[PDB]
RNA sequence: AACUAAUCCUAGCCCUAGCCCUACACAAAUAUAAUUAUACUAUUAUAUAAAUCAAAACAUUUAUCCUACUAAAAGUAUUGGAGA
């Protein structure tokens, strides 16, 4: 006669059923049945200044929209790493060895900020 | 080993078909049983001296659970191959 | 997007693979963080990515049926067309 | 409906497409081709012909092998191509009498065998027909290497001639070292049977084994784009100065 | 005596003669579930 | 209306694709080969000389025929 | 002199022909009592299909089931409690 459709929660069953509704951990539980919350572990807002801040949630009808053009590699690449690239060639002082002088990267290890696999959230 | 035979026919399939075979096809009839044949003999070369068998280069007929067991385990003979014939021979010839 | 494609040319932030479940589909698996190695973690182990070989009829019958509904549908729209060629 | 191919083509087909394409070609060959093994459990027909006796007119014959049952233990050790022959008999030896459900098993031993490329002894489970096929081959190293997959009958058989095969191949000099002379007489002597290096890497290896060897020669992590962008600019600028 | 009641419900009995993780433990049950999907039943197990 | 035109058979010698999975058997033996020659004379483009039996096979015939 | 009712046409489906496939579906969660962000505790199909049934009972036997190109040779040679 049990209700095979509803989902499982922990307001269902005996006592000792218990589980999450998701949201995350924010410390440990040690032997002697005690629970430590870690510092590091609680997110932390960053908030910024708004004083004197021009935007507002809305804008004009009379402002023109523009042609949509999504960002791509290629993009990215001309605007920032090319210009100097191409002076140094012309000047004769490029060589592959030392890309990383102009922003290349080998590895994400050291890095706070890591781009795979990513370990920052939104 | 055990041989087989069936009791009942196979009918005939053809050049490069295979036969359909049935659930009668699956009862046998015991031919020979290999273990109960007469044992045969294994031919050796010596090639150190043992008793009572022989010296060095001697073709030898022994039983094959001594040949197996002692002579070759033991590196006391060699197969009698065609060349480990031809090898021996000649040493016995030029000593 | 762009930037970790320049510095890492990966096309996913998150890793995974492609791997065959119990039942005998492919699924992309997305990883999670562990703290140990995965050969000694016994928690991780019971969870298998094989199927066994009674799932090759199951396999079968799943393609046979995913034939039967193409067909059904694209009948029908030739069914369709001509009763707009007859009105028009 | 009906599918585009038969059923029996699938498995073809599959070697046809994919990371099996990729595959080397001539070990595609040795999973494709299928040789009959030799007759062990029953006697072949002599000839092609026979008189019939009852009508005394000539008839055709063929040879219709019995089937085997090989227990995955037989892939731990060397039979010597024999089997469990699963059956039924006649009570009494009569066709009128009831028919009952039949097992004939091999007579199996415990045995130690010596390879002199491997320089090794091992320890296996055997039949009297493979110490049989031993002796004519003159040799166990012999046995090995003469004898075909079907023949051999033994994952773990396979095994054993990749071992070989690599170690002529490369005339490895880890056989009894500090003593050339005798290492040059072993290698010689088993020279008939060298193959390209190549080749004998892939030797006794079934469908999943040779995936997994193909996936890791062809696994490579990416390139960053921003190498790929770099050599593309320098080569179109270097061309311009020309 | 009477009939009619013989289910005196239990959510850990339930759970564990019929789960999911009670499925998956033997081949049988795990044809068990493929039957089921191959039909296109919403509810696999309890 | 006017009627298309009268169906007609292929002429021609034909030769079966070898690789492709999907072509019959019986189209792919010698036999078949020699018939391609005996209806279309030389175009065919079969060495005249392959009708005839191969030595390994004339061995085969002769021992045959004692036997019988 | 009317209540209860009745009239309707398209939603889809069926059998063939043709053709392999490359469909493997944002984020997050799930093999733990599935759908619960992290260690405890390891993980693994199957020896020959049987019987009903026909033989007017039943005990050897019983097409397909247990697939290998169409048309013919031919229901012929052969097998069978020589009988179904
Ligand atoms: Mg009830
Ligand atoms: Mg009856």
């Amino acid at each position: 006669g049990a209700d095979r459709m509803s989902k499982w929660t922990s307001k269902r069953g005996p006592r000792t059923f218990t589980k999450s509704r998701g949201a995350k951990k924010t410390g440990i539980y040690t032997s002697d049945r005690k629970f430590v919350q870690i510092k590091e572990m609680v997110p932390e807002f960053v908030v910024p200044d708004l004083t004197g801040f021009k935007l507002k949630p809305y804008v004009n009808y009379r402002a023109p929209a523009g042609i949509d053009t999504p960002l791509t590699a290629k993009a990215l690449f001309q605007e920032t790493v090319a210009p100097a690239i191409e002076k140094d060639f012309k000047e004769g002082t490029f060589d592959a060895n030392n890309l990383e002088k102009y922003g290349f990267e080998p590895t994400q290890e050291g890095k706070l900020f890591q781009l795979y696999p990513k370990n920052f959230p939104r | 080993t055990v041989i087989v035979e069936r009791w009942w026919k196979v009918p005939l399939a053809g050049e490069g078909r295979k036969p359909h075979l049935h659930r009668r096809h699956r009862v046998y009839k015991l031919v020979e049983d290999t273990k109960h044949r007469p044992k045969d003999n294994l031919e050796l070369i010596l090639t150190q001296s043992v008793d009572e068998i022989g010296v060095r280069g001697d073709l030898v007929s022994v039983k094959k659970s001594v040949g197996r067991n002692k002579l070759l385990s033991q590196g006391l003979a060699v197969y009698a191959s065609p060349e480990n014939r031809k090898l021996f021979e000649e040493e016995k010839s030029l000593r | 997007d762009a930037l970790r494609l320049l510095q890492t040319g990966q096309e996913k932030p998150r890793p995974g693979a492609w791997r065959r479940d119990i039942f005998g589909r492919i699924v992309w698996h997305k990883f999670k963080q562990w703290p140990i190695p995965w050969y000694l973690n016994k928690r991780y182990n019971r969870r298998r990515f094989f199927a066994m070989p009674y799932v090759d009829r199951f396999i079968r019958l799943r393609i046979e049926k995913h034939a039967r509904i193409e067909a059904r549908k694209r009948s029908l729209q030739k069914k369709k067309e001509k009763i707009l060629h007859a009105k028009f | 409906p009906l599918h585009r191919y038969p059923v029996h083509l699938w498995q073809k087909l599959r070697l046809r497409q994919g990371i099996c394409a990729r595959l080397p070609a001539h070990f595609l060959r040795s999973l494709e081709e299928e040789r009959t093994p030799t007759p062990v459990h029953y006697k072949p027909h002599g000839t092609k012909f026979k008189i019939n006796p009852k009508n005394g007119q000539r008839e055709r014959v063929e040879d219709v092998p019995i089937p085997v049952h090989y227990p995955p233990e037989s892939q731990q050790g060397l039979w010597g191509g024999e089997g469990l022959i699963l059956g039924y008999r006649y009570a009494n030896n009569d066709k009128l009498s009831k028919r009952v459900k039949k097992v004939w098993k091999p007579q199996l031993f415990t045995r130690e065998l010596y390879s002199e490329i491997l320089d090794k002894k091992f320890t296996v489970t055997v039949t009297m027909r493979t110490l049989d096929l031993i002796d004519e081959a003159y040799g166990f190293d012999f046995y090995i290497l003469k004898t075909p997959k079907e023949d051999l009958g033994s994952k773990f058989g396979m095994d054993l001639k990749r071992g070989m095969l690599l170690r002529l191949a490369r005339q490895d000099p880890h056989l009894h070292p500090e003593n050339p002379e005798r290492r040059a007489a072993i290698y010689d002597k088993y020279r008939s049977f060298v193959i390209p290096e190549a080749e004998a890497e892939w030797v006794g290896l079934t469908l999943e084994e040779a995936l997994e060897k193909q996936r890791l020669l062809e696994e490579k992590d990416p390139v960053p784009l921003f190498k790929v962008y770099v050599e593309e600019l320098v080569q179109r600028l270097q061309e311009q100065v020309l | 005596r009477a009939r009619g009641n013989e289910y005196q419900p239990s959510n850990i009995k339930r759970k564990h003669k019929h789960g999911w993780v009670r499925r998956l433990s033997t081949p049988a049950g795990v044809q068990v579930i493929l039957r089921r999907m191959l039909k296109g039943r919403k509810s696999l197990s309890h | 209306y006017r009627a298309p035109p009268p169906p007609r058979r292929r002429p021609g010698p034909h030769s079966p694709d070898p690789e492709n999975l999907l072509t019959p058997r019986w189209q792919l033996t010698p036999r078949y080969v020699a018939k391609q020659f005996g209806r279309h004379g030389a175009i065919s483009g079969v060495p005249p000389a392959s009708l005839w039996p191969t030595p390994e096979q004339l061995r085969e015939l002769e021992a045959e025929e004692q036997e019988w």
